[PDB]
């Protein structure tokens, strides 16, 4: 566990990321194909 | 061996309810959503439900809301819809349709049943 405070910055930096992609990713893939990209407590699972 | 038939109705008083099927035979049914749309005797063609593969998002006209209901269990291959407290303008004909592309919703319609 000693080496992740040194690292944290890039987590945060990738969790930004998912944000960004998955509030995009579920208003244009969102009228068709709703079991995947529908809401977006589905959409960041179907990002990673 | 693609198929699709049917099965109920009959009589139903003002003030009754019916409970429908739909046999699916032939394709893999857990990669496609499936639709019931129906024909009124006087020539014109009228959407009622829809629902995806997975069984959790439905779709509903404004027209008919909160009246009908639809489900799906993979496992038994086939389709229900049941329905509750009917007025006397559902006097048509019904039909069970499976949509176009895989996983998909609302695109076409390639075969229905009978």
């Amino acid at each position: 566990i000693s080496v992740i405070p040194g690292m944290l910055s890039v987590i945060a930096l990738m969790t930004l990321f998912f944000y960004i992609f998955a509030i995009m990713a579920t208003q244009l893939f969102g009228e068709r194909f709703p079991e995947w990209f529908g809401t977006l407590g589905e959409s960041f699972y179907t990002l990673f | 061996e693609v198929q699709l038939v049917e099965s109920g109705g009959g009589l139903v008083k003002p003030g009754g309810s019916l409970k429908l099927s739909c046999a699916a035979s032939g394709f893999t049914f857990s990669n496609y959503a499936m639709s019931w749309v129906r024909q009124t005797p006087e020539k014109r063609l009228e959407w009622v439900a829809t629902i995806s593969n997975g069984g959790r998002y439905t779709y509903y006209p404004d027209s008919v809301k909160g009246r009908f209901t639809i489900s799906r269990d993979n496992a038994k291959n086939s389709l229900y819809l049941q329905m509750s407290s009917l007025r006397s303008e559902d006097t048509a004909m019904y039909y069970c349709a499976r949509h176009l592309y895989r996983y998909d919703v609302g695109g076409a319609l390639d075969y229905w049943g009978q």
